[PDB]
């Protein structure tokens, strides 16, 4: 209130409300729900349009061959993370000759949203990520605030109504996490987690996002046409 | 460029410059003119090495014209030729200096004076009754040291400028097809467009 | 008053609001502990279970500097990942000018300087974590705990986040009751304990347990984490004691 | 970080002061006595060496300073800025002036680089005005003795005799009834003595006041002997017992 | 109200942030004393350690800045440490530079210099503390200079520091109106340091075991504290007569 | 390609009995051809006269850049230079510029206006001063100087004998000197009057 | 140009020749190469004479703010120290080679310092165009224990031996003594063995001998008032 | 951050003024009046120095009458450390100026060069503006006398007669009644301090409170000679011109 | 320049001549080769003086800025300060310094460090135009744990052969021991070595 009016300014309580704010802008951000078994990873996501003229705002961005993230929040700061994520895994593959951890990306964009959170005249990033890929220890999906916190998972949902998805998941963490060698059945459980969080809305044909990497599989994209088989 | 040589009479400031251009082993142009003029009554003729000399030129050219609009006045020659000068002092000491030699031929509208400053590219200023540039002096100086009267004509001016020239014609190895001659006087600056 | 608005202003009773309000965040966070043994020293931490969703052992804690040194914090976890990996810079460029590997006590006051440096400005916000830390040296076990202030000194054994007075004062019991010492794996049995006993104040949720030991005889003086079969023989001493 | 305040922390407020200009001088006005007379043949230059604690060794403080061998100052208000502004000063007679013309600078003109230091704290970004005002007094060739003050605005004014600080008002006028175009140095001496005593509560003497003459060259503090036109500083610091025999003659 | 925060004048030219920062120099409730001897300089410091798992030997305040000068500090311990890494920096420089020892005075005077540049500097904050500088000079002798947040310093025939300075400071200003002399006259360091010990006992009028106490004793050409058991033996001493 | 003998050029400077002489040829060319014989090598700001020979655009450089710094002392100190004060900046100045040098040979001659005292200095083209108390040479001919000044110099010569010995220094010098001549001017100083003298001299 | 410098009982003193050159020509007769870098510290260059007066003044400007910061007289090994570091990071480009003598509140000192940076400790010193002709002397006569005056004869023999043998070096002999708790006494023109003998002939000229173009007042005063 | 204690000194108020350029306006009202007066053969600059003191040296003294080289010189009203802080300037370009061209600054040019500078102050960096305002006084063969007051707005305009400083209201008033077109010097000397004699806030005007100065081509022959006059100099002219 | 470290039982020992030149000139034939950095930690220098010099001074601020912060550095600490400097800046630096101190845990350690600026821990080393003459004597001579009259011997006689062939070594041997009990400078004068 009085302790608001900048990232620099803890509260009387220890609490730091402009991060707290750039949190509150995920919250109105469309659902998007991420998931895995032990052979792939999966992402699905919600598009919103602004109106029936409109086209729906694309949330899922591919940073490598092996990993990419789905966004919940401001867009122009997906894209500026991303991006810093695609050249980092760039950096990894041209003087190393090694593909990214995704636990190591993961570190990398904690300390990112880190520094924007402790000085003056920054702010915080307001956007949410979900970042699955396939690496040298198997199949993986983190969670990213812009805290910083980043946390791995077998799945999770962030964005408007994500709780559904949430709970869903954890009923199901048993059969899910058991669904290897067949990407369908994965996405099936990945669509079906998202239904929990729709209202007045259902998934439509330029609605649907999804996205897919695994042991065979480099991270791809399908959206329109190709979403029909899971509609 | 090649031949640039200057001449100060009782009213007027004579130039006169060569028109060949050569790159090497052709003549690629025998029109050229190698002057600028920095305000109505001051004129500015150049040589040296390629490229620096109209960049220069031209440089010194924006910054009078830019002088005379700021103030709505026209510095007089002396002035023109001690910025031309410091510019010159000040590159000859740069990462790389520019290889350019000049006559500033002007009429002082205040004390009603033809002026003629030599200036080389080192940033040596001098004022002369009559001077030159490169070789042209070794050719011509010995002709002007015994013709020369202050109190000449503007037609006795050319008259002389004419022999300077043929004996350049004579004794010099280099074709410099001929020269273009301009006069600075108290209406300004006019070109003589048979030579 | 005003005075609590900007980091770096002294109240009128000498105080710094903004460190004080830091600390605040710390005590809000999970329960870590540090204890010295006989040759070495070792650390632990309550991983709150937020969600069955979690997977098991992957959101690790605890950090290495350089080979020798263990850091754990509480409070805010970017925080205290940003003064590792400036701890990190500090060792190797000690290690390069150097040579030996930085000893602890002088990179206790590498992170000292740096945290006291984040109250000395308006334009920076103080550390929102306490570290504990150390390992072994050429002369001996080390454990350090540093506050948001930049304050810091050696312990016997420490504890800070949610559960640190419940900690503490099992803490001061095995100061009494081993004034020869403890062993390393006394040491790691006793700290599975204390977090147990600790994790009271945060019920709600279950928690994973996490361990980590330099030891001179029992990991060479090296920084390493506790694993499998040690690891659960240390899950099953706290279960019985809380039982 | 970075210093990030690049703006002006003094400012115009609506009645044209500048306040904090205004407040630095009233820091001064709190502060000790302090006083300078010219002579005929030099200038003083006093004030009281007011001991924080009796444990304390007040000839470690030195409130009268050497600038140049034939400049010297004393202040009034805040000591730690006036003994950063002696160290800029003796450094600016160095860098500005001996540096390039091989000589000590005429007073008038290290006065005039004091002053602009002073002036700058007071427009600069992000710093306060210093909370002194100097006494400078000094000798030099063609503009023989002379006595400056030089305020917290950069703004100095040239003075046959002077007082700054606590009780100036006073001082200037017992110093407006004694001072006139005649006095030889030791005149000037005793009505420092004389004015300095009624501003001093307690202890009054060699080893409570702080005493320093601008007058002849002293060959004996040059340290070297053999160039004829070196003959020594007009600077000269009186010891405790020099100023305890004039007490006596009071 | 700004004029609170930062380190510009009040409408009475007051520094109030300054004044703060003197106040945060007894915030650690330690009280330090420092005298001279005929060939020494002696400064002892309580020591508190009321936790109980706290390692007791890596609590101090007392700093070796270089072979010949010690330094207490009074003030929390990040700022004292803040200092003492400085301090210890300028007098390595300033014998890389110079080609000699960096004298007591004028380390004292650097750091006052730093701390009058905090106080007119917006952007920096004083520093809370107050810091004692020792050793024994090569020109000047036996030597104390301190410090504190408003860039003053002066020399010290002997001085305190702490919540209860004045006790200790009239206890001291008593005895040498008495002596009529600048020092202790004594030969021996050991019996400088049992009457530094023996008047801070009378003037705070407590008794003290050897871990209560905080020893460093400068010489000509080295500066060192004392142990436990150094310790131990001077109290032995002071109780036996 | 040698800068300190492109131009060509001399200055010499003598004290006598309450007095001071400086002199300069008028020469200036481009190594063998003159180009002019009227470049003046003696400046003066206030009572303070400078010779400099060398490279001609340091020549006009330095004059300006001491008409500049003069100016400002004045305006500053409330009164003009005098030559020992003078002769330290000439040297602070070109000293500035250690590693990339002005190719110049300067001569400083005045008298102290509080003293009377005749001063003359010369200084390398780096700053380092000689102070003479008979004469100061510079230039392409300064050995040829050096003998002339040398055996026609005695101490305390009247202003008008000076003015007699300085100028057969510099004409006989000058005219074993193939960059140097093409005219040349005496000054002659006094503590409340300086005469100029223009020398009729050989023109080859 | 030949310079020296010896240590004695209680102090120290250096000398030098007084004729600076260009090349072959002998620029002034009467040079002073003895330099004040303090009252008690002086010292003596040989090279590049504007390279050796500027560092000279340079050190002794920064001496003496430096003593005036610490309260304490100047050290030789404050100005070793300062020129040294200052030489070494122009690389030998600044041109100053010197012998460095004085004395402060810690003894006596003498130290040389070559142009690189390089500096040496000695009990005699010399360097310069005729340092070996000076050192040959010293190392004939110096002992251990000299007195004051047995040090300021070798080292003006050590000059003079300079002076007769060594082309670059001439003229008269220049003397500082620093002696321990005393004045620092700088003798110049210590010796003078090369007068000019009386010439044979004047050379002053008959009024009116040289022919004249022009004649005119030169106006050195200000513009005038009314 | 910073910000908090950050004044804004470069910004218009919603009547589009400047804030700081207003109230430095203020306090040059307060300073002591100066007065310039240009006649057909010179000008005159006259000025009020601020109440004195009979212990101050005022033969050594200067607080408003400045040389900014031989042709041209300033009254100073406000703050006068600021002053010689743009004094030091314009000496600075007009010795520029002389360097470059090898011609004396015309004085338009030297005033346009300083306002500029004082203009900067007020659209960028953040700093507070001088509390200065000038007469320039001074001598080209351009547009002969001249001259001109700033302000720290950084706005010049040139004038026939002027004041600023004190009661500059009055003084105007007084200097268009009396001032024509084809008056001389010594008629304006007479006129300058007339004006100050009436619109001082002091009981008289005596010698030791007044600075003066004269720009005169009575220097012989097409030149111009400054004269800053001294104390006793001073006391003359007051006398003459039957004021004491 | 002859300078060598030795180490043996009770610590370490180093060694040097006295002599610098500049061509055939002897510009100074008692110098001081043998450099203290810290207490027990001292080298030995060869090359460029200026070099050599610059460097120790700026080696002897670190360890007292070291000491300061973290106590006693140990001898391969201030070997690797010497490096650093050495190697990093291999291109305007012609030095060759050995490096030799005590410690009570490590007791006698010799560092050499050659031109390019790389490091190597021995049980003695040579270095400066004078060794190559005594490479094999040295070699064929040298025992480990020798006392410290047989070390100084040693020495002594290496040194003296370097003395004696090469024409930029000569004066006094100066040497310093460094051992548990302190710090003994010793000095033997060409009388004694040469009738070696
Ligand atoms: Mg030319
Ligand atoms: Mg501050
Ligand atoms: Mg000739
Ligand atoms: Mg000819
Ligand atoms: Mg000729
Ligand atoms: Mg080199
Ligand atoms: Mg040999």
């Amino acid at each position: 209130n009085n302790y608001d009016g900048d990232t620099v300014t803890f509260s009387p309580t220890g609490r730091l409300f402009q991060v707290e704010y750039a949190l509150e802008a995920i919250k109105q951000g469309s659902v998007t729900v991420g998931l895995r078994s032990n052979t792939h990873a999966v992402l699905v996501a919600l598009k919103r349009n602004a109106d029936e003229l409109s086209s729906y705002q694309k949330k899922i961005i591919k940073c490598d061959e092996h990993m990419g993230l789905s966004l919940a929040g401001l867009a122009p700061d997906a894209r500026v993370l991303s991006n810093y994520l695609r050249q980092q895994c760039n950096y990894s593959s041209l003087v190393f000759n090694r593909k990214l951890a995704v636990e190591r990306a993961g570190h990398l964009l904690c300390d990112k949203a880190q520094k924007n959170t402790q000085s003056y005249g920054g702010r915080p990033y307001g956007v949410g990520l979900l970042i699955i890929g396939y690496d040298k220890s198997g199949a993986h999906l983190l969670e990213f605030q812009p805290s910083g916190n980043v946390t791995e998972l077998y799945g999770t949902a962030i964005g408007a109504r994500s709780q559904g998805a949430k709970t869903y998941l954890e009923r199901t963490l048993d059969t899910f996490i058991k669904i290897d060698g067949n990407p369908d059945e994965l996405i099936k459980a990945g669509v079906e987690a998202i239904s929990q969080s729709l209202r007045d809305e259902s998934l439509t044909v330029d609605n649907l996002s999804i996205a897919i990497v695994g042991k065979d599989t480099p991270f791809t994209i399908y959206d329109g046409e190709a979403v029909a088989k899971y509609i | 460029m090649d031949i640039i040589l200057g001449i100060r009479v009782q009213d007027s400031v004579i130039l006169a410059s060569s028109k060949a251009v050569t790159r090497g082993i052709s003549v690629l142009k025998d029109s050229d003119d190698k002057t600028r003029q920095l305000s109505p009554h001051t004129l500015m003729s150049f040589a040296g090495e390629a490229g620096d000399t109209v960049q220069f030129a031209e440089y010194i050219q924006a910054n009078i014209q830019l002088y005379s609009i700021r103030e709505d006045y026209e510095l007089s020659p002396q002035a023109v030729s001690s910025f031309v000068r410091q510019e010159l002092a000040k590159s000859i000491r740069s990462r790389r200096p520019y290889q350019v030699n000049v006559l500033i031929g002007g009429y002082d509208k205040k004390k009603n004076k033809p002026e003629l400053y030599q200036i080389d590219y080192l940033g040596t200023k001098v004022e002369l009754p009559y001077g030159a540039h490169g070789y042209s002096g070794f050719y011509t100086f010995s002709l002007l040291d015994h013709h020369y009267r202050p109190d000449m004509t503007t037609e006795e001016g050319l008259d002389l400028l004419k022999l300077c020239v043929q004996e350049l014609e004579k004794r010099m190895p280099m074709d410099f097809k001929g020269v273009i001659v301009k006069i600075v006087d108290k209406d300004g600056i006019r070109q003589v467009d048979d030579f | 008053t005003g005075y609590d608005l900007s980091n770096s202003v002294f109240s009128p009773d000498g105080r710094n609001f903004q460190v004080e309000y830091a600390v605040k965040a710390v005590e809000n966070g999970t329960t870590s502990i540090g204890i010295k043994c006989n040759d070495g020293v070792v650390f632990a931490v309550e991983k709150l279970i937020t969600s069955k969703l979690l997977v098991p052992q992957k959101n690790v804690k605890i950090q290495v500097v350089d080979r020798h040194i263990g850091c754990v914090y509480s409070g805010l976890i970017p925080d205290g990942r940003h003064l590792v990996n400036r701890g990190r810079e500090e060792a190797a460029s000690f290690k390069k000018l150097y040579k030996t590997p930085i000893p602890i006590p002088a990179f206790a006051d590498r992170l000292g300087q740096y945290v006291q440096a984040h109250t000395l400005y308006n334009s920076v916000r103080p550390f929102g974590v306490s570290t504990i830390f150390g390992g072994v040296d050429k002369n001996g076990a080390h454990l350090y705990m540093l506050e948001p202030s930049g304050s810091y000194w050696g312990y016997k054994g420490a504890a800070t986040g949610k559960g640190r007075q419940s900690a503490k004062a099992e803490l001061e019991k095995l100061v009494d009751h081993h004034p020869e010492g403890l062993s390393a794996r006394e040491a790691v049995k006793q700290a599975a304990k204390i977090i147990y006993l600790a994790h009271e104040d945060n019920k709600e949720k279950d928690f994973e347990l996490e361990i980590s030991w330099c030891s001179l005889s029992e990991t060479n003086g090296l920084h390493k984490f506790v694993k499998g079969d040690l690891l659960q023989e240390a899950i099953d001493f706290a279960q019985k004691e809380i039982n | 970080m970075t210093d990030r305040y690049s703006f002006s922390l003094t400012t115009f407020s609506p009645s044209g002061k500048l306040g904090q200009i205004d407040y630095a001088l009233t820091a001064v006005k709190q502060g000790v006595t302090s006083l300078g007379i010219k002579a005929t043949n030099g200038v003083v230059i006093a004030t009281e060496k007011k001991s924080s604690s009796p444990l304390a060794m007040s000839e470690t403080l030195s409130k009268v300073s050497l600038l140049t061998p034939d400049i010297g100052a004393v202040y009034s208000g805040m000591g730690p800025d006036y003994r950063v502004l002696v160290d800029k000063s003796r450094k600016v007679a160095h860098t500005s002036y001996k540096r390039i013309y091989g000589e000590y600078p005429p007073t008038k003109l290290l006065v005039s680089e004091v002053a602009k230091i002073m002036q700058e704290a007071t427009q600069s970004g992000g710093v306060r005005p210093f909370g002194v005002s100097l006494l400078i007094a000094g000798h030099d060739e063609f503009n023989g003795f002379s006595l400056y003050q030089v305020d917290p605005s950069g703004s100095y004014f040239p003075w046959k005799a002077t007082a700054i600080g606590k009780g100036s008002v006073a001082a200037k006028t017992f110093l407006e009834k004694r001072w006139n175009d005649e006095l030889e140095l030791e005149d000037a001496i005793h009505i420092a003595l004389l004015t300095l005593k009624e501003s001093v509560e307690g202890e009054f003497n060699g080893d409570t006041i702080e005493l320093a003459i601008i007058g002849d060259e002293n060959p004996d503090l040059l340290g070297y002997t053999g160039i004829p036109t070196d003959k020594g500083p007009r600077f000269r610091k009186l010891t405790s017992q020099e100023i305890n025999d004039r007490l006596e003659a009071l | 109200g700004y004029d609170r925060h930062i380190t510009i004048f009040s409408p009475e030219g007051r520094l109030y942030q300054v004044e703060y920062a003197f106040k945060a120099t007894n915030q650690t409730n330690i009280n330090s004393l420092a005298v001279r001897g005929k060939d020494c300089t002696v400064v002892i410091s309580q020591k508190k350690v009321p936790d109980k798992l706290l390692d007791p030997t890596t609590v101090s305040y007392i700093f070796c800045i270089s072979r010949t000068i010690g330094m207490v500090v009074n003030g929390p311990i990040p700022d004292a440490r803040n200092a003492a890494l400085r301090a210890k920096a300028e007098a390595a420089e300033f014998r890389y530079k110079y080609g000699y020892d960096m004298p007591c005075d004028v380390l004292a005077k650097r750091m006052a210099n730093l701390s009058q540049i905090y106080t007119q500097r917006a952007y920096m904050r004083p520093l809370g503390v107050i810091l004692t500088f020792v050793s024994v000079d090569e020109e000047l002798g036996p030597s104390i200079y301190k410090t504190d947040p408003a860039g003053y310093y002066v020399g010290y025939k002997a001085t305190a520091t702490g919540p209860k300075q004045q006790e200790i400071t009239t206890n001291l200003e008593n005895h040498f109106k008495k002596s009529k002399i600048d020092h202790i006259n004594e030969e021996s360091w050991e019996k400088v340091v049992e009457f530094a010990i023996t008047h801070m006992i009378d003037a705070l009028g407590t008794e003290f075991s050897k871990n209560d106490l905080e020893v460093g004793v400068a010489t000509k050409d080295k500066f060192f504290t004392l142990s436990a058991e150094n310790i131990e033996e001077r109290l032995v001493a002071i109780a036996e007569q | 390609s040698d800068p300190s003998s492109i131009n060509g050029g001399i200055v010499v400077a003598m004290t006598g009995k309450d007095c001071v002489a400086i002199a300069c040829d008028l020469r200036l060319g481009s190594q063998s051809l003159g180009v002019s014989n009227k470049f003046e090598k003696i400046f003066h700001y206030g009572h303070v006269f400078l010779g400099i020979t060398g490279l001609a655009t340091d020549v006009t450089t330095l004059n300006e850049m001491f008409r500049y710094k003069t100016n400002l002392y004045k305006l500053k100190e409330e009164r003009a230079i005098e030559p020992e004060t003078f002769t330290q900046l000439v040297s602070s100045s070109l000293y500035e510029r250690r590693f990339g040098p002005y190719f110049v040979g300067p001569v400083v001659a005045g008298i102290n206006s509080k003293s009377g005292k005749p001063f003359i200095a010369g200084f390398d083209l780096i700053g380092c001063i000689d102070e003479a108390k008979d004469f100061i040479v510079s230039g392409t001919a300064s050995d040829q100087l050096f003998g002339m000044c040398e055996s026609l110099y005695e101490p305390n010569l009247e202003p008008e004998d000076l003015f007699e010995t300085i100028s057969q220094a510099l004409l006989n010098a000058a005219d074993r000197d193939a960059l140097s001549g093409w005219g040349a001017v005496v000054y002659i100083i006094k503590k409340d009057e300086v005469v100029k003298r223009y020398l009729k001299m050989r023109q080859d | 140009t030949t310079i020296v410098g010896v240590k004695f009982n209680n102090g120290v003193v250096i000398a030098a020749d007084t004729r600076s050159t260009q090349g072959p020509i002998v620029a002034d007769k009467n040079c002073a190469k003895l330099h004040r870098i303090s009252p008690k510290i002086w010292c003596a260059g040989a090279g590049t004479a504007a390279d050796t007066e500027a560092v000279t003044q340079l050190i002794g400007s920064n001496i003496e703010l430096h003593s005036l910061y610490t309260s304490r007289e100047p050290r030789v090994v404050s100005a070793l120290q300062m020129l040294k570091q200052h030489l070494f990071k122009y690389q030998g480009h600044i041109g100053a080679y010197l012998i460095v003598a004085g004395v402060d509140p810690t003894g006596s000192h003498l130290f040389s310092i070559h142009a690189h940076g390089s500096t040496d400790v000695g009990y005699y010193l010399s360097l310069g165009s005729g340092s070996l002709a000076a050192m040959a002397v010293l190392e004939s006569h110096w002992k251990q224990d000299l007195t004051k005056e047995e040090a300021i004869k070798l080292a003006s023999d050590a000059i003079q031996a300079g002076i007769w043998n060594d082309l670059g070096s001439g003229s008269n002999v220049d003397v500082c003594v620093m002696e321990i708790g005393k004045d620092a006494e700088y003798l110049r023109n210590y010796l003078t063995p090369n007068v000019r003998e009386e010439k044979q002939k004047s050379y002053k000229f008959p009024r009116g001998t040289t022919a004249v173009l022009k004649e005119s007042i030169v106006n050195i005063c200000d513009i005038q008032e009314e | 951050g910073s910000r908090r204690y950050d004044s804004r000194t470069t910004i218009f108020s919603p009547e589009g003024r400047l804030y700081q350029v207003e109230y430095a306006l203020e306090s040059i009202s307060h300073a002591g009046t100066a007065i310039g007066i240009m006649a057909s053969d010179g000008i005159v600059l006259a000025a009020e120095r601020k109440v004195t003191s009979t212990l101050l040296e005022q033969d050594t003294s200067t607080e408003k009458l400045y040389k900014l080289n031989d042709k041209i010189a300033v009254a100073v009203a406000g703050l006068t450390a600021d002053a010689e802080i743009l004094i030091n300037t314009a000496r600075i370009h007009a010795q520029n100026y002389l360097k470059t061209y090898n011609e004396d600054i015309p004085v338009e040019i030297l005033v346009r060069r300083l306002s500029d500078i004082k203009q900067g102050y007020t659209q960028h960096g953040g700093l507070r503006p001088f509390g200065v305002s000038f007469i320039y006084a001074g001598y080209d063969d351009r547009y002969g006398y001249q001259l001109y007051t700033s302000n720290p707005s950084g706005n010049y305009t040139g004038w026939k007669a002027i004041s600023v400083g004190a009661n500059t209201s009055a003084a105007q008033t007084l200097l268009q009644m009396d001032y024509k077109d084809d008056m001389k010097v010594d008629d304006a000397i007479e006129l300058a301090l007339k004006t100050l004699s009436k619109t001082t806030d002091s009981s008289a005007l005596t010698y030791d409170r007044l600075e003066f100065a004269t720009i005169r081509k009575g220097a012989n022959d097409g030149e111009v000679y400054q004269k800053i006059f001294k104390p006793q100099e001073i006391k003359d002219i007051l006398v003459k011109t039957g004021i004491t | 320049t002859s300078i060598m470290a030795v180490t043996f039982k009770d610590g370490v020992i180093l060694g040097a001549d006295s002599r610098t030149t500049t061509g055939a000139y002897i510009a100074n034939r008692v110098t001081d080769k043998l450099t203290r950095v810290h207490d027990k930690i001292w080298c030995c220098r060869s090359g460029s003086a200026a070099d050599t010099q610059a460097i120790a001074d700026i080696v002897q601020y670190h360890l007292e800025l070291y000491t300061s912060q973290y106590g006693t550095p140990s001898t391969e600490t201030a070997a690797s300060v010497f490096k650093e400097l050495c190697y990093e800046n291999k291109d305007n630096l012609t030095a060759g310094i050995i490096v030799a101190g005590y410690d009570d845990k490590n007791k006698g350690e010799v560092y050499t460090i050659p031109l390019g600026g790389s490091v190597h821990k021995l049980p003695y080393a040579i270095a400066g135009s004078g060794s190559t003459f005594i490479y094999g004597y040295c070699d064929k001579n040298f025992r480990e744990n020798m006392s410290k009259e047989e070390t100084v011997d040693f020495i002594k006689h290496s040194l003296s052969q370097a003395i004696k062939w090469d024409g930029s070594s000569g004066g006094v041997i100066r040497m310093v021991v460094l051992t548990a009990a302190g710090v003994e400078r010793l000095i033997f004068y060409p009388d004694e070595y040469e009738q070696l």
